[PDB]
């Protein structure tokens, strides 16, 4: 979009989010980090 | 899958009463949990979640300040902690393993509840 | 009470009937996933459908789901008697603050 | 929901005044604030909005640059930092738990405010 | 000073009095939901209406509001002597930096 | 990289069996390992995996609260507890190594297996 | 088996062939990599292709793949006597417990 | 090699010749550090720059550099003789087991 | 801040060498150790590192399992004991200390380097 | 004194009464054991409960507690007259020099 | 389990006193000791530790420099020698027994305790 | 609480200096100790840390491998052996009492320093 | 210096004055605790706040401070002509291998 | 009795009957090695198990074991008649006082 508004906008929902998994999400490297 | 619930009985209104879900079957420390709640003669009501490490927690508005919830999950058990007891918090309460889809969640599992009662 | 729901419906064994499910656009027509629950006169809530059409292995082809804009439902065709229960909607409604909502609840009701 | 304000008080022009809120009621991390504020004899204005875990600041135009907004999320306290104070800074000053409906937001709980004067 | 407010309302006790709140494209027409908050004279202002119509449980249904276009509107109905107190609006401008934009408050008075 | 699965047989239903992995070629200790089955006659399913650190451990539903994942990084051996067998579970058991690309993951290094009769 | 496969696929030798993948959004069109295992008649399955177009050392250049929305798939060129086997998708289901799904599986025929 | 180096720069005594590091969205893109090495023809490396824009007190104040998305680089102004070296980039790649990975190393020629 | 090589030379290939550095001018057991090579024409490759207390270990693809490395404190001493050395395996391996800036590490003190060659 | 405790309690004899302990992320919230002692008017403190849920063979089960978060507590219930008496909290702030840490102390009152 | 204090009594200010604790019924050489006091109308407050075989000790902060622990296993006595004693000292001291949990101690068994006050 | 230092003087450049902090009342083998100095007309450089136990050293990048910190419990003494002296270490040395806070540390008690003169 | 602060402040008797201390990720905003210590021109430094925000019973309500993000602050009120003095804070840098680091002091001068 | 062991466990001859023993973190998963020990009815206990996985030369190869987490068990096979005894495992608790702790006891009825 070429003349898209820039900037970071207000007019936002700044509290949380009570809708996501609460679960442990098992997608994650197992291995150890060599880092 | 088994849920135990645990806790209810009869308490004058101002008291304070704990109800316990022991859990069995499942690895407790990779699930979060629900309690949801049931009047005699109503619906049900969402009370409240507690993410799988205990990071995150959020009450109905209905009962938030005046309920709390927790794990200990070295005892594969939630906790529900109510305050202030008042006559409107009669009610089976149930315990939930959660579970989520895609855009929104649901429970799975369900415990067999407890009967709290909030009366002189 | 957040997403409505009839009080009441009924049927004779063999017959189909229909449970309704209506929210707006903060709850189904929303994009959120539709799950439905069915409550036997002496228990705790069992999961019948979830994501709006899939269920558990528990479940017999006899209930089915559907969900076009606001309007979510649960269809129960070759009714028994065993049928008689409370059945619930639920969903996410993005302007209150808890995880789940449910509807009012409907009882079936099997003609015998 | 309770929210107190405090550290008012009168401010020679060129110096700074921190201003802080205490919350109980319900959990302040779950929620983001606003900091709002009425000079005598004016209507309300808006100054001020932190998310629940600091990751927006958003300022007035008219504040922004001179007030700075944060939160200590361990102690439940709501912080307005405000250097540079100047005589139009005069105002009571109050805070409110961050609310959203649809395509707009508001606040719903309010504190009591407190007052910040800048004169010589 | 983003919406426009009157100064002043008022009438008997009994009567229907309302307070206007117009903006424009940028905050009312622009698909904005109005809000509004009521100020006793030496406390903080209080939620009143939310959502264009709703509101806390803890306001007597006297209240209701409506949008239409870039007018929006708050009424009083069977006006009470302690409904005396300082009306504002609320919403929030497509053109401005600010998460809230508020009008300019009505004073209402109740001609007891 | 060597992986060799052991403990296979034939158990009847409703006993238990307990299946190992030894493995050397590379350090144990600083991988997850994963165990997968093959029915005799279809593809394959995922049964469960464990974390280096042995911290985590997620199951199959079809398998989860039967059996158990564990290791032992002294013996560099992997372990896999099965209670409560079932004629569903016949299957060719496999070890593998776990490895990670970017946004899923994937195993690398397999075993041979080693088969589990479940019957009568 | 949330990625569906052919569960045969055919020709001669020098030919080429494809075998492929269809998954949703919650699989392939979700960002999740695909990788693929190929299995002989007596043996573990060996990893083929990671990452939807890296491939172990082992792996001559004769095999190779895409991922494209939902979609995923492995081409054989020069086939070969040798090919014939058991080729799988793997990759990640986010409304699944499990950190790994499978396809079905597709046996590769050549017509020698 | 993830990293990709040209494998040769140069220019007159004088001039500012600039040595680019190109990776991707495993390693730079990924907000991993970057860091250069300078070998002479019969030594072992020696830290040039670190923390991407950082020197040892050992190091003239000719040798500058940068990192944006995926790319990062190696400036050298007021290029002398004795700047005759293999410049190598070293950054971490999350997708192997190993800690360092380098570039293939460029060689800068000093055109005297 | 010295490191310096040793134990390098010309081996059949299958036979084992041991290389070794000797440091001084800093703790030794405060600081973790790197081990890089280089063959012939060619640019840098990374080898291997020990923590400074040696509980972990890591190595190259191309190396784990042949490789190994270990360090006596006492002795200020860091080893690499390279088994069925490959043709392959020709290059100039050298020391390193480690360092750690943020996201990722370095080393900053090089030793000399010594030359490891492996014919028939 | 560092863990907070109300200065008094009270109630009837057959009442139920609850005795609070606060810290914070130094002694309770930071996983250290809580402790409970009991000082009757003219004695040294006597072990009441410990490991949090524990007591004494000594101890009639009408006293008990658990700990959670940054809040620990001791619960009495059927009180009794003879239950007039001080209970102090105990733990370890990782803060200070000192093995124990005390709470100020309550003093529970039975009102006969 | 007894134990039992004995030399309190009453000094001026900058005066020394010697305190001990005769212990029975257990077995003295096996166990560290705590020293607790307790100024009339005041809480609790911990003074001191010995470690079962004199190896450790520590104070606190307030009485650190001025108060010395110490025990003679072969008679089963523990003593506090207090120096340089203030007004702000008086108070009921008591012995007890250490004893340990998990994450933290505490004292089981507890003596009669003996006053000391200081006064001019 | 008193830290006593002595040992400073002027010393030609390329030789050694031996300082030491003599402490009392508090137990010196419960804490462990700091050196930290000031060049004239400068800040503060921290210099170097001991442990309690002697089990660990660090040292700041400018004096590694040319300073020695050490300690010797039973004369309640901290040392600092200075090898190599340069004109840049001229300054007041101080000795200080390790405290720890929560994640970071700092020194509570402080001495009176010496001046260390380095120079032709 | 690894902390920045101000090479001098001053004020008259009376008012207030403040010295800042400004670090990074590394050192402040990193969740390392800052101290402030106090130098008076012939001895050694005294600790005057610790924690952030506690201070040693030493110290008069006179001074206090404070951490926000990466900048911490000493704030001094009641300035008196005995609070001339260097003031210099303290934190941990995760990126260097002491124990401690300092700013490089602020001078303070009270314009008697 | 603060290992937990079933009363009783049984199983014809010829088959496999396995006691359990569970712990917690501070006597099995508290990495303490786990010992076994049979008691026939007219004698004194002798050590069937030592070392979680060994055992004396005078134990057939009927016997065996291991300790995984907070559980450890004793394996029987081949079950014969004379198998019928008391099995009690032992650790050691770092809560208590004892250098032994013993589980409640498993009688084995072999069913002959």
């Amino acid at each position: 979009d070429p003349n898209a508004n820039p900037n970071v906008d207000p007019n936002a929902n700044p509290n949380v989010d009570p809708n996501a998994n609460p679960n442990v999400d098992p997608n994650a490297n197992p291995n150890a980090n060599p880092n | 899958v088994q849920l135990v619930e645990s806790g209810g009985g009869v308490v004058p209104p101002g008291r304070s009463l704990r109800l316990s879900c022991a859990t069995s079957g499942f690895t407790f420390s990779n699930y979060g949990m629900h309690w949801v709640r049931q009047a005699p003669g109503k619906g049900l009501e969402w009370v409240a979640i507690i993410w799988y490490d205990g990071s995150r927690n959020f009450y109905a508005a209905s009962v938030e300040g005046r309920f709390t919830i927790s794990r200990d999950n070295s005892k594969n058990t939630l906790y529900l902690q109510m305050n202030s007891l008042r006559v409107e918090d009669t009610a089976v309460y149930y315990c939930a393993r959660a579970a989520y889809y895609d855009t929104s969640g649901y429970g799975d599992y369900w415990g067999q509840g407890t009967l709290v009662t909030v009366s002189s | 009470s957040v997403l409505t729901q009839p009080p009441s419906v009924s049927g004779a064994p063999g017959q189909t009937v229909t449970i309704s499910c209506t929210g707006g656009s903060s709850n189904i027509g929303a994009g959120y996933d539709v799950h439905w629950y069915q409550q036997l006169p002496g228990t705790a809530p069992k999961l019948l459908i979830y994501g709006n059409i899939n269920r558990p292995s528990g479940v017999p082809d006899r209930f089915s789901g559907s969900k076009s804009g606001t309007s979510a439902s649960l269809a129960i065709t070759g009714l028994q008697a065993e049928d008689e229960a409370d059945y619930y909607c639920q969903s996410y409604d993005r302007r209150l603050s808890g995880s789940w909502v449910f509807g009012g609840g409907t009882k079936l009701t099997v003609l015998g």
